[PDB]
């Protein structure tokens, strides 16, 4: 990543993970 | 230069509208309270760090 | 001779009741279904 | 390019799917990049042309 040469951030990693949603009335996904 | 990301890295796996289910997938995601690489802002110049399997 | 025992008693238990085997039963016939569509 | 009819049984095809059904006018909100529709039964139950 570049910033502008004239803040608490992260990096993580992904992996193939199951993951169970809750999609709302709104088609949304509240949790 | 390491923390703990709450509940983060979940999005919608694909362009499907569903509606009050509980759907269950099983593909790329940041897992829940995972160790994300922080890092400090205010090493600086050149922070390369490699790409495995998509980053958050 | 108690009466009033039994009208009130009647009251109490119906008031604690305000169904184990009937909610099973829609239940299993629900998963029944679902499986079968998504087959 | 057809035109659209609705409240009869047609074959329609929207965006490379296929499925038979009537259309009916509805009022449930998308998301702007969603484009497909589903229940808890897994079939198409809502597609915007």
């Amino acid at each position: 990543t570049l910033l502008a040469l004239h803040a608490a951030y992260y990096v993580g990693y992904l992996q193939p993970r199951t993951f169970l949603l809750k999609y709302n009335e709104n088609g949304t996904i509240t949790d | 230069a390491y923390t703990n990301s709450f509940t983060r890295g979940v999005y919608y796996p694909d362009k499907v509208f569903r509606s009050s289910v509980l759907h269950s997938t099983q593909d790329l995601f940041l897992p829940f309270f995972s160790n994300v690489t922080w890092f400090h802002a205010i090493r600086f110049d050149n922070p390369v760090l490699p790409f495995n399997d998509g980053v958050y | 001779e108690n009466q009033k025992l039994i009208a009130n008693q009647f009251n109490s238990a119906i008031g604690k009741i305000q169904l184990g085997k009937l909610q099973n039963v829609v239940n299993q016939n629900a998963q029944a279904l679902n499986t079968l569509v998504k087959q | 390019s057809t035109n659209l009819v609705k409240n009869k049984c047609v074959n329609f095809n929207f965006n490379g799917l296929t499925g038979t059904g009537v259309l009916t006018e509805s009022n449930k909100k998308f998301l702007p990049f969603q484009q497909f529709g589903r229940d808890i039964a897994d079939t198409t139950d809502a597609v915007r042309d």
